[PDB]
C-alpha cells in the first residue's frame, strides 16, 4: 500500500510512541516500553479527500543506531521530536538527528516537533530543571533552531491531552505534499 | 530463508538481549527487513578516505567530519570494516595536524567518530593496532574542551576493563606518561583540572571513572598505592571533599568504586606497617635493609634525599621532637592515604 | 593653670598624634573642658562588679555587658583603672560560666568588653596578669560567631606584637595548645575553618593576621618553619589559592607578609639542605647523625615511624625507584613550602 | 547662653560636619576633615518666635570615644547619623550610639537621622555596595531602627542637595520641646 510515508526520530523517553499511540487511537499508554520500531496508520480528510499516512515508529536508544535506517528508505515526511521540557533532547536534535536523516535522505523534509507540552508549566518539572540549571525551551528558541536547521516548521503538542496533536500530523501531511 | 536474518543482526552490533525482540517478529517483518537491508548496502568508506587526505580546513572538514560520523553510527558493521585501519589511519592523521597547528570543534568531531568506530569488536581491534591511536585519545583530554574529555575520558576507561589484551591499563598510562612529556606537565593534571569544581558534574564523573578505572585493574598492591598517592599529591585528597556533596547517583557510584578500593588497599599496607614495627624496632634493623636494598639501587639518590630532608631542623632546636612528630603524621599521610 | 589639663589628655587614652587639635584650643575652651571633665567623673565600677557576682542570665546579663562596655569604652582611663583586676576576675569568672553550660551574645559582649578594656597600658597590664585571661580570648576564636573570632583575633595579634613582655607569641600559641587539648582538636583548626571560603573577608583577614602575628616575631628559623607546616598539613597551602584571587586591600596585606616570611625562610632552609648534600653525601654519613643526633633522644620513636613508612613498598616492585621519587617529592613540599 | 542644646553623633565620614555647615551656613565643604569638636549655632522662627539651637559637632573616630562624653551635659536632643549608603554605619547606630548616648543621658530623645541620601540612587555607589552583597538603606528599614530604639522619629536629608535638611532641626526643635 502506498501511503504519505511519516518517520519519527528523537531521544528515547521524548514521548514518540504516546504522540502516535495518542493521535491514532485516543489512548495514552501509561506503562513505558522503549520501542525498536512499530508501524501504524491513519486516514486524514482534506477538503473530502481521503489522504493516507504511514507512520514509522523508531527507537531512540543508541543500541539501535544501526537498525534505524531501515525505517528511512522512501520517507515523504519526518517527525525530529525533542521533549520541550528536556534541552538534552533538543540538543541532540542538532548533533546527532538531523544531521542523521539528513545523511539517509538529504532534501526530504522534516518538521520540528516539540513535545510533553503540558509539562512545561509543571512546577515539579520546572524546579527539577532548575536545580540542574536548566529550563523548559521555550517556542521561540525553538522556532530558531528551526529556521537554522533548515526545517520546513516547528510544530509542538501533548500527547496526554491532545493539545496541538491533530495540527502536528496536518502539517506533516501538507509538508509531504510540497 | 531465515539465514541472512542472522547475519543482519550480528552486523547491526546487537548483543543477544537487543535481538530478542528482533527474533520475535513473524516472518513477513524479517523478510522485509533483510531486502532493506540489502538495499542500504549515503557515499562509501572509500570517498570519505579520499576527502580525509584532501588537505579539508574549519567549516569544510567538520561537515566531512559529520558526515563520517553519521556513517561509522548508522551503517552496518561492515560498512566500518570498509573503511578499517586505512580510514582510521587517515582519521588519526588529522588529529595529529590538529594538534600541530595552535578548531576544537574538529577535534571533537573526529573522537565523536573514534566513538562510533569503537563501539564495535572490529573497532576496537584496530583502534588498538594503532602506534599512535591511545595517545591521541589521551591527547583529546583537554579540561577547555569538556565534552570532548568526556568523549575520550569514557572510550579510554572501557580499555582499561579491557581482559583480552593484558595490562591495558599500562597501556593507558604509558601514554598519559608520553603526553605528559610532550606538554611538560603532570600526567595526572588533566583529570585533576577535570575535578576542580566550576567543571561540569559529567566530566567530574568521567575523570573519576577513568581514575579508578587505571586502578582498579591492577593485582599489585604497590601500583595501586603508587599511583593513588601520585593522585594525591596533586591534591585529589581535597577535591575529594567537594565531590563527597554533589548529590548525583553516577558521581556517588564512582566515588564508592574508589572509596572502596582506597579502604582495602589502607587495610593491606597498614598490615605491612605493623608486620615492619614487629620486626624492625631499632634503627640497626632499619639500616641494614636500607643498605641490602636501596643502596646502590636506582633508588638510592632518592632515598637519600628524604633522608637529607629530615635533617634541616637544628639539633639544638627545643621542639625537634614535636617537630618530627609532626614530620611523621604528614609522611603517614602520604604513604598510607 | 593648664596643669588639669595635661592629665585629661593622658586619661581620654590619647597620642601626641590625637592631642595635637586639643592642645590648640585657646584656654577658653580648655578651661571649660577641665570642668566637664570634672565633672563627668552613669552608675561605678563597683556597682558592676556587684552585677558581674549577682547571677545574671540571659537578655538581663546583655543589658549589664552592654552598659558595662560603653563604661570601659567612654570613660576616663582612670575608670577603668577603678575596674581594675577585681572587675576583670569577675568578667572572666563569667566567661567561663558561659563556657560551662552548652547565649553567644553574652559572650560576645564579654569580649566587647575586653576590647575597651584592652586599648590603653593598664587594660594590657592587668590582662597580661590574669592566669585565664588569654586563654578566654583563645576560646574565644568561634568560626559559629565570626565577629566575636574577629575581635579575639585582633587582640591576640596586638599581644603577638608585644615586645615588652618576652615572647608573647609563644604565651598564645601555649593557650591555644591548651584549648585544643581540651577540646580535643587539632590547635590551628580555628585559624583554618575561619580562612574556609564563605566565611565572611574581615575574619580572613583577621584569621591570617594571627597566624602572621604567631610567625613574625618568632627569631628561631625552626619554630618559624614548625609552625608553619603545621599549617600546612590542615590545608593551608590549597586555601591560601583561595585567597590570592578575592580582591581586597586588607587581604592582600597580609598574604603578602606572609609570603614573604615563607620566601626568606624557604631561602634559608634550601641553603641548609645545599650545605647537607655537600657534606653527607652518602648513607653512611647520614646514618651517622642519626645515631648520634636522634637514637636515644625524645625524637627517636618519631623518626623510627618516618622510616618504616618509607619501606612498605616492596623490594620486588619495578616502579620503587619512581615511587621513591615521588615520595621524595610530597616529603620536599612538605619539608621545604 | 541658654539654648535648645543639640548633639550630633554617627561614625566617621557619615556626614555630620557636613550636615552642620551645609544647613548653618548655605555651603558644602569639599576637604574632609575629621572632627574632634566644634559648636555651631542656629536661629529658627516658629510662630513668628525665635527659637535659638546649640548644635555640637562630635568626632565618628574611635580614638576621641573617651573626649565624646565631654559634649554630652545637658543635652536636649540627640541626632544619631547614618549614611543611607553605608550599612556599616547603620549597624552602629544600635551596636554603638545609641547605647552610648542612652548611657550618659538616659530619656533624654533622640532623631535618628539618614545622610548622603542623594547617593541611595547613585549607580556607581549601588554597584560598590553590590559587590560587597550589600544595598541602601530604605527608609522603611530606617523607620524600623527607629521604632525598635526607641527614637522619637526617623528623619534623612542630603546635605549635597539640602533635600530634607531644614526639616531634620525643625524635628530636632519639635523633641526637644516635648
Ligand atoms: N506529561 C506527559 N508525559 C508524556 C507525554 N508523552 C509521553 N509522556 C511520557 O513519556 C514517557 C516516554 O514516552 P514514549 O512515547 O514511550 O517515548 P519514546 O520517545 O517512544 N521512547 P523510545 O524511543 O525509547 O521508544 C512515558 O512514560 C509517557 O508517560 C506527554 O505529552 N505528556
Ligand atoms: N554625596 C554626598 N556626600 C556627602 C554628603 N554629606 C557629606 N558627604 C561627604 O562625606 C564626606 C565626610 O563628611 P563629614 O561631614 O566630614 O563626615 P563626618 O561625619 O563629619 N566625619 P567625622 O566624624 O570623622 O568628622 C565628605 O567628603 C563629603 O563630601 C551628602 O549629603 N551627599
Ligand atoms: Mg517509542
Ligand atoms: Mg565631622
Amino acid at each position: 500500500m502506498q501511503t504519505i510515508k511519516c518517520v519519527v526520530v528523537g531521544d528515547g523517553a521524548v514521548g514518540k510512541t504516546c504522540l502516535l499511540i495518542s493521535y491514532t487511537t485516543n489512548k495514552f499508554p501509561s506503562e513505558y516500553v522503549p520501542t525498536v520500531f512499530d508501524n501504524y496508520a491513519v486516514t486524514v480528510m482534506i477538503g473530502g479527500e481521503p489522504y493516507t499516512l504511514g507512520l514509522f515508529d523508531t527507537a531512540g536508544q543508541e543500541d539501535y543506531d544501526r537498525l534505524r535506517p531501515l525505517s528511512y528508505p522512501q520517507t515523504d515526511v519526518f517527525l525530529v521530536c525533542f521533549s520541550v521540557v528536556s534541552p538534552s533532547s533538543f540538543e541532540n536534535v542538532k548533533e546527532k538527528w538531523v544531521p542523521e536523516i539528513t545523511h539517509h535522505c538529504p532534501k526530504t523534509p522534516f518538521l520540528l516537533v516539540g513535545t510533553q507540552i503540558d509539562l512545561r508549566d509543571d512546577p515539579s518539572t520546572i524546579e527539577k530543571l532548575a536545580k540542574n540549571k536548566q529550563k523548559p525551551i521555550t517556542p521561540e528558541t525553538a522556532e530558531k533552531l528551526a529556521r537554522d536547521l533548515k526545517a520546513v516548521k516547528y510544530v509542538e503538542c501533548s500527547a496526554l491531552t491532545q493539545r496541538g496533536l491533530k495540527n502536528v500530523f496536518d502539517e506533516a501531511i501538507l509538508a509531504a505534499l510540497e | 530463508v531465515l539465514v541472512l536474518f542472522e547475519q543482519m543482526l550480528v552486523d547491526m552490533n546487537l548483543n543477544e538481549e537487543k535481538q530478542q525482540p528482533l527474533r520475535e517478529k513473524d516472518i513477513v517483518i524479517k523478510r522485509e527487513m533483510v531486502s532493506q537491508y540489502l538495499h542500504t548496502s549515503s557515499r562509501s568508506a572509500m570517498m570519505y578516505i579520499q576527502e580525509l587526505r584532501s588537505g579539508l580546513r574549519d567549516m569544510h572538514l567538520l561537515s566531512c567530519l559529520e558526515s563520517l560520523r553519521v556513517s561509522l553510527t548508522s551503517h552496518p558493521v561492515s560498512w566500518v570494516q570498509t573503511f578499517g585501519a586505512e580510514g582510521l589511519a587517515s582519521l588519526l592523521d588529522i588529529l595529529k595536524r590538529l594538534h600541530d597547528e595552535k578548531d576544537s570543534r574538529n577535534q571533537h568531531e573526529i573522537i565523536r567518530c573514534l566513538k562510533a568506530f569503537m563501539n564495535n569488536k572490529f573497532g576496537i581491534k584496530t583502534m588498538l593496532e594503532t602506534e599512535e591511536g591511545i595517545l591521541l585519545l589521551v591527547r583529546a583530554m583537554d579540561p577547555a574542551v569538556p565534552n570532548m574529555m568526556i568523549d575520550a575520558a569514557k572510550l579510554l576507561s572501557a580499555l582499561c576493563i579491557l581482559p583480552q589484551p593484558e595490562d591495558m591499563n599500562e597501556r593507558v598510562l604509558e601514554a598519559m606518561t608520553e603526553r605528559a612529556e610532550m606538554d611538560e606537565v603532570e600526567r595526572f593534571q588533566p583529570l585533576l583540572d577535570g575535578l576542580k569544581s566550576g567543571t561540569s558534574i559529567a566530566l567530574k564523573v568521567g575523570c573519576l571513572q577513568l581514575i579508578n578505572a587505571l586502578i582498579t585493574p591492577a593485582e599489585e598492591l604497590d601500583f595501586r598505592v603508587h599511583i593513588r598517592s601520585e593522585l594525591m599529591r596533586l591534591g585529589l585528597h581535597q577535591v575529594l571533599q567537594e565531590l563527597r556533596e554533589i548529590e548525583n547517583e553516577d558521581m556517588k557510584v564512582q566515588l564508592c568504586v574508589f572509596d572502596e578500593q582506597g579502604d582495602e588497599d589502607f587495610f593491606d599496607l597498614k598490615g605491612r606497617l605493623d608486620d615492619i614495627r614487629m620486626e624492625m624496632d631499632d634503627f640497626g634493623e632499619v639500616f641494614q635493609i636500607i643498605l641490602n636494598t636501596v643502596k646502590d639501587s636506582k633508588a638510592e639518590p632518592h632515598f637519600l634525599s628524604i633522608l637529607q630532608h629530615l635533617l634541616l631542623v637544628r639539633n639544638d632546636y627545643e621542639a625537634r621532637p614535636q617537630y618530627y612528630k609532626l614530620i611523621e603524621e604528614c609522611v603517614s599521610q602520604i604513604v598510607l592515604h
